[PDB]
């Protein structure tokens, strides 16, 4: 029509105005195709103006830019980031019929974007809105114009992808025999395409396998006769040194295919095996040669004296795919024997993928906290050397005893392959050392037990003394002398008492900070070792004159260090804290200034908080220091307990008042006038001031810890208006019980009332009641598990001290509900019983439940037995996954004892499942509740419990008798 | 015959072994790999029926990565459930 | 990106034919699929892990409870219920 090609000559015009240098067509350009966007045939002209081949270059590279970004924001209304209008039917016609041609343009740009813009389409239109599609794309394969193989090849990658079980058995045999041909012919087509070949043949066959292994005859008549060739032209191609014919990027498509039949389709390949292994072997030792000369030792400051046409793109990706291979035989029953069997060799080339480079060197010198980083065993790092040493760690642990025998042979060469270059005037030899110590280290379990046992032939005290002791006292790198003191402190268990000696001043002097932050951090993890495992050992008294040396060096350490370094060092501070409490206590001087400053200087972080945290805990749980540390920590607590809370870090607060809790724990009674005249208060009126639900719960858990260590105090103390101690905590007992308030607020006051019942209760005893009410208000607003289980738990804590009083006072009210409260607490009670978590919960709610149903059936209490609660669900067993879709389309009601009755048959199910993998702490439940039931079965009234129960309960009766 | 017995598609054996090969815990029920794969494969069934509604509702035949996002976020318990774990 | 550990695909697709038999499901769909169920059970495997401690000793009652800390409202109820059927069966 007229109006549509005047259209179009305004976005020719528009795009002229786009690639102008005047500012002034540019921004108005701009405010124009704004406009234009909106136009029903925007995108029609532009794919007019992109795929015609006689246009200007400048004006078909701009068209198929915004033509690209148009399709991906305007094809699909229910897109992401989908910008109106919609596409029109009208216009996706002409664009589906203008593209495809377009994948000839001689210019590789516009082909690929005019590619790109075809994926695009076909990832909402194919097979519905565009059925030929595929049809269309095989024809430009064969058509001879190596221009259409490349763009059909482009398109073909993201398309295959698109191919679901419905469609593939009319894909995957047309394209793959295709996709054999271009991959095949590589004096034709380049590497790039013969590659995009491989990945069209991968994918078809991933998702050939889900059909097969859902229904066998689908990978039998699709690819298991192609599989052959194909395997067989992936090996001829993994041997082609890289050239014309072949680079990494593309040798890695091909092992990666090779990997994926090897994990999905074994069975069918076992005839190939001894074809590939010997080449992927080949591949795998070719490869680190080149490694080590590329990247380990790789100076980039070298000239070199001759000239090439270099490119080697892609190798380290090449390097991962070796190992994925190689996990791949791993993880197969039948295929795993030749790892096995190829241990020693295998194991030497690891250790060659995991030396130090030069450019870690680089990295490690300038941040030590990368250094912190990557060298946990717990990094997200992924690189050649951490990916060969998980290989390694996999070995170990499926081949223990032939891994151990393997690593001792493979370092033994290589250490005499290192004396070699060492004394060749090769500057690198250590890192050899260094890769060896990382392995032997890494494993070092399997190397001690096969040494001790004498399965092995390896010489340990010389590995120590001429390796690990020796490198030490070299000055060769600092990566050496660290890796040094973290492999001694690994083999701990086999050393002399002259070695750990040593080896122990050798990891204080490591600390000092003459030394490179790398050796300093390698000594501290070293020290973290040595006490982890002589405490295990017992053999903690070799380290007890190093400790004050080792204290000093890591509080010196954090002075100079934060974030993850700093960390470490607290970490390690901790767990020197708890060799010799003796020691502890007699530098509990600078141990607690140190951590409250580390404390309060990084209060805005809570990794350095909680590690503060377990310092002062350890602190805490020495009688020694509890005096001296309180007089300088409670004050600091104090302080931020009556700071304003908008003022200091988020969870402070929270984390002084579990604290002060575990000091409260910790200290017998009487407590100190300064726990009791300036703590127990500030605690109290913090919980009773405070928005925070963690400062609130916390602080409950504190104040339930007074009244728990020291009754007595917390009764006497009084404010300056009379209020005593139990008065604030029947406050803060009745905030937390606040039906106004958030529902976790209560999530543990039902152990303050617990304890307080057990302790005073009697004391101001009109207030039980009061309490219960609120507990019951509180009860009808809490939906959370954990929240009603600590509430419910009350209850369950009185039904075995006033078991008739409860009832009496359950029943002599309604609570939130027209019924009975006693119909209330049982109703939520036996709905939720199945999910109560903890040991000790577990046997009150239980033994409790047992009580309830003894008495309801001893007596006739008919409170109980008039009761009817929820049941069971029942499901058929001939029906698939229920969803919640299929619970709206579509539970019993039964005598409260029998639905007690089953409870309890269910926490036996529990704790038999359990094992064969209040002082009631002591009772074994297992036996309790087999006794209860046993009994209960012979009594009268079984006969119509029985009835009741389903197959899985009678079955559990039948274990028991 | 494992998942079988238990009514399930999904490996009840290989979520053993993933949790024993993990730093989780030293000791593990034979009753603990059912109860986690039945959670897994009726997690999957109530985001695959919802994604599938959707791309039925657009009279498509496939799932594709929108249709999960759709699924998830136009279903308030998915959508809370999906902020946790990412 | 170390060793996203396993491969849940064809188990996935066991699934999609039975509450949809007539659909199908892209590679890259199937991929974040295989990526959430990867999630989901190193979610409940650190809850569950976790909380051991608070009862070292992994079994049906420390998983549904981690299922319930992690699953909300209706997801988590049907998740309990297909999965004690699982046991129930399992043990029959």
């Amino acid at each position: 029509g007229p109006v549509a090609q005047g259209l179009k000559e305004a976005l020719v015009d528009t795009l002229t105005g786009i690639l102008s240098p005047v500012q002034e067509v540019r921004a108005a350009a701009e405010e124009q195709i704004k406009v234009l966007e909106v136009t029903e045939e925007f995108g029609v002209h532009l794919a007019e103006l992109t795929v015609d081949p006689q246009g200007a270059l400048a004006i078909r590279q701009l068209a198929s830019v915004i033509l690209k970004q148009y399709v991906e924001t305007h094809w699909c209304a229910q897109s992401e980031k989908f910008r109106p209008p919609e596409t029109t039917e009208r216009a996706k016609i002409v664009i589906r019929e203008l593209l495809p041609n377009g994948l000839r343009e001689s210019i590789s740009k516009v082909r690929s974007s005019v590619a790109y813009a075809v994926s695009a389409i076909a990832h909402w239109d194919w097979p519905e809105a565009w059925p030929q599609l595929f049809n269309l794309l095989m024809e430009m394969l064969v058509s001879g114009d190596l221009n259409a193989v490349h763009g059909a090849m482009r398109v073909l990658t993201e398309f295959t992808r698109e191919v679901t079980d419905t469609q593939m058995p009319l894909v995957a045999p047309v394209i793959l025999p295709e996709m054999y041909k271009i991959f095949t012919m590589a004096e034709v087509y380049g590497i790039r395409t013969r590659s995009r070949a491989v990945e069209i043949f991968t994918t078809c066959a991933h998702m050939i396998c889900n059909m097969e292994e859902l229904e066998k005859g689908a990978a039998k008549v699709l690819i298991f006769p192609v599989v052959q060739q194909f395997t067989e032209a992936f090996v001829q191609a993994l041997q082609i040194p890289d050239g014309p014919t072949s680079d990494s990027g593309f040798k890695m498509e091909v092992l990666k295919a090779v990997t994926a039949l090897v994990k999905n389709f074994p069975k069918h390949m076992v005839s190939s095996m001894q074809q590939i292994l010997p080449i992927v072997w080949n591949t795998l030792t070719e490869s680190a040669a080149f490694y080590v000369r590329t990247e380990v030792n790789y100076t980039e400051e070298v000239e070199d004296p001759v000239d090439s046409d270099g490119e080697v793109l892609g190798f380290e990706n090449l390097v991962f795919s070796i190992f994925e291979f190689v996990h791949a035989l791993l993880e197969n029953s039948k295929f795993k024997s030749t790892v096995k069997k190829a241990l020693p060799e295998l194991i030497y080339y690891i250790i060659l993928y995991m030396q130090i480079t030069e450019e870690q060197i680089k990295v490690w010198t300038a941040n030590p906290q990368q250094f912190v980083e990557d060298e946990d065993d717990d990094t997200f790092s992924y690189t050649v050397r951490i990916a060969a040493q998980d290989l390694l760690l996999a070995v170990a642990t499926d081949f223990q005893n032939e891994s151990a025998a393997a690593l001792a042979a493979a370092a033994t060469r290589h250490l005499q392959e290192a004396e070699q270059t060492k004394n060749s005037g090769t500057e690198h030899w250590w890192k050899i050392h260094e890769a060896c110590m990382l392995a032997l280290g890494s494993v070092k379990a399997i190397i001690t037990d096969s040494v001790k046992n004498g399965r092995i032939h390896f010489d340990m005290h010389g590995f120590l003394t001429n390796v690990i002791l020796a490198d030490l006292n070299l000055s060769v790198s600092p990566f050496l002398l660290g890796r040094a003191l973290w492999a001694a402190s690994r083999f701990t268990v086999a050393m002399s008492p002259e070695l750990i000696q040593q080896f122990l001043q050798a990891t204080v002097s490591g600390l000092h900070e003459t030394q490179p932050p790398s050796v300093r951090i390698s000594a501290v993890r070293a020290i973290w070792g040595y006490c982890d495992q002589l405490k295990v050992s017992e053999s903690t008294h070799v380290l007890q004159p190093f400790l004050p040396s080792i204290l000093d060096g890591l509080i010196h350490l954090a002075a100079q260090f934060s974030s993850e370094v700093l960390n470490l060092v607290m970490e390690t501070l901790c767990i020197v804290c708890t060799v010799d409490p003796e020691f502890t206590a007699s530098m509990e001087s600078k141990i607690c200034p140190f951590t409250i400053a580390i404390f309060l200087k990084y209060s805005n972080d809570p990794v350095v908080a909680s590690l503060a945290q377990d310092i002062f805990k350890e602190l805490s749980q020495i009688e020694a220091c509890q005096g001296p540390m309180q007089m300088r920590l409670i004050p600091t607590l104090v302080s931020i307990m009556q700071a304003p809370a908008d003022k200091i870090p988020a969870g402070l607060c929270a984390t002084a008042i579990d604290i002060l809790t575990t000091v409260v724990r910790n200290t017998k009674p009487p407590l100190s006038q300064l726990l009791i005249c300036q703590a127990f208060p500030a605690v109290a009126q913090c919980t009773l001031h405070t928005d925070d639900n963690a400062t609130m719960q916390n602080g409950g858990e504190c104040l339930r810890a007074y009244v728990s260590v020291t009754l007595e105090q917390v009764a006497q103390w009084h404010d300056e208006q009379g209020h005593n101690g139990l008065w604030y905590v029947m406050q803060v007992v009745s905030q937390l019980l606040d039906p106004r308030t958030s529902e976790f607020t209560a999530a543990f006051v039902g152990r303050l009332v617990s304890t307080l019942i057990s302790k005073a209760g009697r004391e101001l005893g009109e207030n039980l009641d009061q309490i219960l009410r609120a507990i019951l208000s509180k009860m009808q607003q809490a939906e959370t598990l954990s929240v009603m289980q600590s509430l419910i738990m009350v209850f369950a804590h009185l039904v075995h001290t006033q078991l008739e009083p409860l009832l009496e006072f359950l029943c002599s009210l309604p609570g939130p509900t027209g019924k009975p409260a006693l119909e209330f607490v049982m109703a939520e009670w036996t709905s939720r019983q199945h999910l109560f978590y903890g040991q000790y919960e577990g046997k009150v709610s239980s033994v409790a439940l047992c009580k309830l149903l003894q008495h309801g059936i001893n007596a006739d209490d008919k409170r109980l037995q008039d009761i009817r609660v929820k049941g069971e669900e029942i499901y058929s067993m001939d029906e698939g996954i229920r969803t919640r879709s299929k619970s709206a389309k579509n539970w019993t009601n039964i005598p409260l004892l029998v639905k007690i009755l089953k409870l309890i048959i269910n926490e036996l199910s529990n704790v038999m499942e359990a094992n064969a993998a209040d002082p009631l702490y002591q009772i074994d439940l297992q036996a309790y509740l087999t006794d209860f039931l046993c009994q209960f079965a012979q009594q009268p009234c079984y006969i119509m419990f029985s009835g009741h129960l389903n197959d899985n309960e009678r079955r559990v009766l039948q274990t028991i008798g | 015959t494992r998942s079988s017995r238990a009514g399930l598609q999904f490996p009840v054996g290989r979520v053993h072994r993933l949790l024993r090969k993990g730093n989780y815990a030293e000791r593990v029920g034979a009753g603990a790999p059912v109860y986690l794969a039945a959670v897994l494969e009726y997690l999957t069934a109530e985001i695959l029926e919802l994604a599938g509604n959707a791309a039925r509702d657009n009279k498509k035949t496939r799932i594709i990565p929108r249709h999960l996002q759709l699924a998830v976020r136009n279903d308030e318990e998915l959508n809370k459930l999906l902020g946790r774990v990412t | 990106k170390r060793r996203r550990k396993e491969s849940y695909a064809i188990y996935v697709y066991k699934v999609l034919k039975q509450v949809h038999p007539d659909t199908g499901i892209s590679s890259k769909a199937m991929s974040i699929m295989n990526s959430f169920v990867n999630d989901v059970f190193e979610r409940i495997a650190g809850e569950a892990s976790r909380l051991a401690h608070y009862n070292s000793t992994i079994t049906s009652r420390e998983i549904q409870t981690a299922v319930r800390l992690l699953l909300p409202g209706e997801l988590a109820k049907h998740a309990v219920s297909e999965g004690t059927k699982a046991v129930t069966k399992y043990t029959s």
